RNA sequence: GGUCACUCUGCUAUUUAACUUUACGUUGUAGCUCCCUUUCUCGAAAGAGAACCGUUGCUACAAUAAGGCCGUCUGAAAAGAUGUGCCGCAACGCUCUGCCCCUUAAAGCUUGCUUUAAGGGGCAUCGUUUAU
DNA sequence: AATGATATGATTTTA
DNA sequence: TAAAATCATATGTAAAGTTAAATAGCAGAGTGACC
């Protein structure tokens, strides 16, 4: 039963963890254990897009394709049933045999003649397949809207009857094509326009003979062309709604609701403040009674109108209004959007007269608002409220109303509160008067609730942190306390993280330039200019070359003279724990003495508003300091403990949730309320510096554990030791002693435990094994007998396995598989993408040499930029020099040794995801069988193993003469002993062409391999090839052996 | 390590319009000398940053940095025919002995003028 | 009057989750068409006319993950009819089901190991989000 | 514009 | 020459709409600790 603090450095792809044993006074005494869990960010690696978003987009295009095909099949069935075509016209699959491929011509010429069975059917099928866009808005523009509106205006203008006629006349003549091109949106029509064309076509063909203008046919065809499912089912909205603040049973009310709108208006009114002459006051009862009914009586309330109604004055202004903005009082103060919306609907539909109140009950307006906000289809709203209001009103409202956006409070609670607020009480007073003002703790943390954290990346980080927490609890019992350091990147969007990367790169460049300038100013400065020296110079210039405490001029040139100038913490660190740059000032060594642990307000006796305080305040106000810094330096009355806490704790939303959750839902045997503690990153780095652990030069994943260790030693007792030391240092008072450390030789112990090498030199050969590590700690830390114990094992990085059997089937581009007998595919490539290397592989290189030479010359002319070379159109010339036809894409050959059949077995695509590799042994040689996701989908268990030189048909066949050893998934731990070296890593990728494997070194040390990856390990002639098991915490590494070959299922 | 200060005043004289080109040129000349140490001196190609502004550049002498800077400024000003630059020099002692408010005007008054173009 | 956390309102920015459509792009097949390699025919030449095959452009139709299914009615069924028809590249989890690891029993060949069982965990081809 | 990680042709090195 | 390393190169996209939730900044009203 061990007293230990669990430190966690929670990154966006890693969780470093440490266990530090503690005293009876929460003192760090012994480093029990440490490790690093590493995993994949829960986002698309290339773009940062949501994984669920890509999945949803794939699903939605699946639905679109399915429903379009179903629409066309239904239309064919209807054409058969309405006696337009006979069974003779349809092929075995179910398609019309040899239907005319000119439905645009047949459409635009259906205005002049009768149509055959085929021509009519083709026109209908083409109209339904290409049915344009339907405005789904409730009611600045992109290509789609501009094109649709342009075509709508063109056919509405005259000289064109139907969009097909307009299309042929305009688009073909002026473009050379009717349908839209790569990024074009010009030739796009409104669904309303095509429906009009449909009704006109039916009536015209009715007169033009044409037996098949049946009512049934017309109705069916129109229904098929016009109908599409509703975006909101009629149950979605409640399913996404969320509970009330006060009554979790009741759901929150809609904004467009008399009660909720009244609540918003009462909040705004009761919270309004007015500033007259240096004073602040609320609106009086008579002022409030003057304004209350006005938003119902006017379109908008308008702060300026409120001023008019109260006859306020020119000297009186509204609080919280940017009056710099030129017509600040033109802002809407209140607008009963729902009230006036219902009113205007009934007014425009002739059931309401202007200058007359709404005749509907408050409850009725509530019902209308909630129904419209919860339901967006006529059927649903009707079924909900066609029972309780007149149908005329319902028709008007369905014609004109659109409501959204709920108000966080239930109608019940709102109805209780709104009278109480009506009689002049504030919101807090009302709900205090009505309502005044939790979960059992398990041993193991429960799953992180996705409801609270919506960032999937943060969700995965926290889930892996849960895995590590539960691991250390399972292994060592309940922790006494949990200390957390969430990275700055956890909880931010992809763009925010990219922005902070860009800004830190720019900061590195700026610091390089600043060091160069500092060197220019001080040619004889000794050594590299460190951050404190650049900061000294910056503070000099930014303080106008004046001592902040005294105002005496500072002598540049003596800047580096020891003790001449000090970078002082304005607020004492013993009392504030603030090491931010907003608390550092440049003072003369002379004057910053007898200052001690006082603040500028206390040092200069600002309590009595002395001359010195005013002078100091003027100095800091005139300086080039951000407002935050000026506010901090001039901090008058403050709380010691509170300020220490805010600087120590780091209360971003993920940290807040994490602390709350872990403390409330997991057993911790600690002293006092705060048994979960999230650390300020700046203070963690400060302690890291003072405790002796430099920023490691090496690139690997182990430094995370280092951070965790430091977080584990940020105990209240350690913190107060630091506080006492810094207080003494402030008062200048047991000789060179130094910053307090958790224990003697803390730095070296931690460095050896994390990296397996001494602190100084990273070129020592790592203590790869338990006994070697223990020998290293015993030798280098002989004074510390507690450095060696039964839990000391080398840090092995645990990598989250990924044994999912489902994935992308194939790449999304489909290539011609006609010529697959020879190892080639043919893909058709736009000229704006064609390159010399690609051009060498054009199918028609041999046939049409002139075109090839012209293309080559055009690419050479523009330094081989395909976009620039082919910005102006390219044409195939025809013996005599006359440009003939245009070229926009050409067929190119590509190598294709393998692939996946798609599109009714008429196309081929490259593989996407290798889900498994089965490992067999014959004789004393190893064989690998790859299994892709499409093989899993089709249910096929491959039987051919890889041979380097050959294609799959010449591959080694597997039968009962082969032992089956195991199955590898990505990130499975493997051992390869090849009589040249032993390699122990995580299986990353298998190479189909070579038969080699790639393995990641546990810590991804860039020294070994290609950025930590051993690309190209052969296994066929290996002495041993084995698969292992590892746990979160990177412990219990065991060999494992499968009995039978697993199915794909 | 004797420190001087080059005070420059940049303005538009109205005779000829100032191209975005020339604005970026002058901004590049200025920003070559700015860093995080004196990032309040940074120049944008806006009229605000360029037209009618005082900038005091810190320099260590016994180094031809100041002279090259002033030469580039003078060349640009004479080439631009539509932008006026005035350059003064003051010792850093004198400069920090001046009051903070209206410091650059006082430094131009109390310094040695180098060129008015 | 500061600091921190919390409740509500408004504006703004960003993200998360779901849904409904459009329009291209890619492959296949046509129809017409642009070039063009073989080989014929013709021609003083230029270069026409044909037949595979390649292939430019335009228009249409099919497919648009690889793969699985549903409600009803005809049929012995294999199939027909019919549908605003439904799933399928992710995340999380351990209730059920696999695999693997560990621990503990019991029986055994000779303590070591192998089974078998339970318990604990890890991960899934298992479950939930998740459908008619 | 890339932003990443996987799949795999092509080529060089090793034993 | 087979097997094991190394180098190298390709990856579907853009318009429109209806929703709900979460985070954060600012503004306004409070509640609770402290200074």
């Amino acid at each position: 039963s061990i007293n230990y603090i669990l430190g966690l450095a929670i990154g966006i792809a890693s969780v470093g963890w440490a266990m530090v044993e503690i005293d009876e006074e929460e003192n760090p005494i012994r480093l029990i254990d440490l490790g690093v869990r590493v995993f994949e960010r829960a986002e698309v690696p290339k773009t940062g897009d949501s994984l669920a978003m890509a999945r949803r987009l794939a699903r939605s295009v699946r639905r679109l394709t399915r429903r379009r095909a179903h629409r066309l099949l239904r239309t064919r069935r209807l054409l058969k049933r309405e006696g337009v075509l006979q069974a003779a016209n349809f092929d075995e699959n179910g398609l019309i045999k040899s239907l005319p491929n000119t439905p645009w011509q047949l459409r635009a010429a259906a205005l002049d003649r009768k149509l055959t069975p085929l021509e009519w059917s083709a026109v209908l099928l083409h109209l339904i397949k290409h049915r344009g866009y339907l405005s789904q808005r409730k009611n600045e523009l992109g290509a789609l809207l501009k094109g649709v509106a342009g075509n709508a205006h063109a056919l509405q203008t005259g000289d064109f009857r139907t969009p097909a006629e307009l299309a042929l006349n305009k688009f073909e003549k002026e473009s050379g094509h009717i349908r839209n091109q790569r990024s074009d949106y010009s030739h796009t029509f409104s669904r309303k326009d095509l429906q009009a064309e449909l009704i006109l076509l039916f009536e015209k063909q009715k007169e033009f003979g044409n037996p098949h203008v049946s009512g049934g046919l017309k109705e069916g065809i129109e229904t098929l062309l016009m109908t599409q499912r509703p975006a909101l089912s009629g149950d979605a909205v409640q399913k996404m709604l969320g509970h009330c603040t006060f009554e979790p049973a009741e759901p929150k009310a809609a904004k467009n609701t008399y009660t909720a709108e009244r609540f918003i208006w009462l909040t705004k009114l009761n919270n309004l403040r007015i500033l007259e002459q240096g004073s602040e006051r609320p609106l009086t009862d008579t002022e409030r009674a003057t304004l209350m009914d006005e938003p119902y009586r006017k379109s908008k309330l308008t702060y300026a109108q409120a001023r008019k109604l109260l006859g306020l004055e020119d000297t009186a202004f509204f609080k919280g209004l940017r009056y710099g903005k030129d017509n600040a009082e033109a802002s809407t103060l209140m607008e009963m959007k729902a009230y006036h919306a219902i009113s205007r609907a009934l007014e425009k539909e002739g059931l309401k007269d202007k200058k007359s109140p709404l005749n509907l009950s408050p409850e009725l307006q509530d019902e209308i608002g909630t129904a419209f906000s919860l339901f967006k289809t006529d059927e649903d709203i009707t079924g909900r409220l066609k029972d309780r209001i007149q149908p005329e009103i319902l028709e008007a409202l369905l014609k004109h109303i659109s409501f959204d956006k709920f108000v966080q409070i239930s109608l019940k609670a709102l109805r209780r509160i709104v009278p109480l607020m009506e009689q002049g009480k504030r919101y807090d007073e009302a709900c205090a008067e009505i309502y005044g003002d939790n979960t059992e703790e398990k041993i193991y943390l429960p799953p992180i609730p996705a409801d609270e954290i919506r960032n999937p990346v943060v969700l995965r980080a926290l889930s892996q942190a849960r895995k590590v927490i539960n691991g250390v609890v399972r292994r060592y019992g309940s922790p006494a306390r949990i200390h957390i350091e969430t990275a700055r990147e956890v909880g931010k969007s992809f763009k925010d993280r990219k922005e902070i990367e860009k800004r830190q790169e720019e900061n590195r460049k700026d610091r390089e330039k600043a060091a160069a300038k500092f060197r220019e100013y001080f040619p004889n400065f000794v050594g590299e200019p460190k951050s404190k020296d650049i900061l000294k110079l910056r503070l000099y210039e930014q303080q106008h070359g004046k001592c902040l405490y005294s105002g005496k001029e500072i002598n540049l040139g003596r800047l580096n003279e020891k003790g001449y100038v000090e970078i002082d913490a304005a607020l004492p660190f013993s009392r504030t724990w603030d090491d931010s740059f907003n608390n550092k000032v440049l003072v003369l060594g002379s004057e910053n003495q007898n200052k001690g642990n006082q603040t500028p307000y206390e040092y200069f006796n600002g309590k009595d508003n002395s001359r010195e305080w005013q002078e100091f305040k003027a100095r800091v106000e005139t300086s080039r300091f951000p407002r935050s810094k000026k506010q901090r330096i001039l901090l008058q009355k403050f709380d010691e403990d509170g300020f220490k806490e805010r600087n120590l704790n780091d209360t971003r939303y993920v940290n807040r949730f994490l602390c709350q959750f872990v403390a409330d839902r997991m057993r911790l045997t600690g002293k006092g309320k705060k048994r979960v503690f999230a650390s300020n990153g700046q203070i963690t780095n400060l302690l890291r510096g003072f405790w002796g652990l430099r920023k490691v030069r090496a690139e690997n994943d182990r430094h995370h554990a280092l951070d965790a260790v430091v977080v584990a030693c940020s105990t209240v007792a350690m913190q107060q030791k630091i506080t006492r030391f810094v207080r003494y240092k402030e008062m200048n008072a047991h000789q060179k002693t130094h910053f307090p450390q958790p224990w003697e030789f803390f730095a070296q112990e931690v460095m050896i435990r994390v990296f397996g090498k001494p602190d100084g030199k990273p070129e020592f050969e790592e203590a790869d094994t338990l006994e070697k590590l223990r020998t290293l700690l015993a030798e280098k830390l002989s004074s510390r007998p507690e450095a060696v114990h039964e839990y000391v094992t080398p840090l092995f990085v645990s990598r989250a396995p990924n044994r999912k059997m489902s994935g992308q089937g194939h790449m999304e581009t489909v290539k011609s598989a006609k010529r697959l007998d020879e190892g080639v595919s043919v893909l058709r490539v736009p000229l704006t993408q064609l390159k010399l290397k690609d051009l060498e592989k054009m199918v028609n290189r041999e046939r049409e040499p002139k075109l090839y030479e012209a293309l080559k010359a055009r690419l050479e002319a523009h330094k081989d930029d395909p976009a620039k070379a082919f910005a102006e159109p390219f044409y195939k010339y025809d013996k005599a020099g006359n440009r003939t036809q245009q070229v926009k894409a050409v067929r190119v050959e590509q190598v294709q040794k393998t692939g996946v059949w798609v599109r009714n077995h008429n196309g081929i695509a490259d593989n996407a995801t290798m889900v498994r590799v089965d490992v067999f042994e014959k004789g004393d040689k190893y064989y690998l069988v790859p299994i892709y996701s499409w093989q899993v989908a089709k249910g096929i268990l491959p039987d051919r193993a890889v041979v380097q030189g050959k294609d799959e048909e010449d591959w080694q066949l597997i039968d009962d003469s082969f032992n089956f050893k195991f199955s590898l998934h990505p990130n499975d731990l493997v051992e390869v002993i090849t009589k040249k070296a032993r390699m122990f890593g995580y299986f990353a990728s298998c190479h189909r062409g070579t038969g080699n494997i790639n393995i990641r070194i546990h810590d991804l040390d860039h020294k070994i391999g290609k950025n930590g990856i051993l690309e190209g390990i052969g296994v066929k002639t290996a002495l041993s090839f084995q698969k292992y098991q590892i746990d979160e915490l990177g412990k219990e590494i065991r060999p494992c052996r499968l009995k039978k070959r697993p199915p794909v299922r | 390590s004797m420190f001087k200060r080059a005070i420059i005043f940049t303005s538009f004289n109205g005779f000829e319009k100032v191209s975005r080109t020339e604005k970026r040129r002058l901004a590049k000349i200025i920003n070559a000398r700015v860093s995080i140490i004196d990032e309040y001196l940074r120049a944008k190609d806006t009229n605000a940053s360029l037209d009618g502004q005082y900038r005091a550049f810190l320099f260590n002498d016994e180094s031809p940095a100041m002279t090259e800077f002033l030469a580039k400024l003078k060349a640009f000003a004479e080439s631009c025919t539509g932008i006026s630059i005035d350059a003064w020099e003051i010792e850093e002692s004198e400069y920090v002995r001046l009051p903070v408010e209206r410091r650059d005007f006082l430094a131009a008054a109390n310094g040695k003028e180098i060129f008015k173009i």
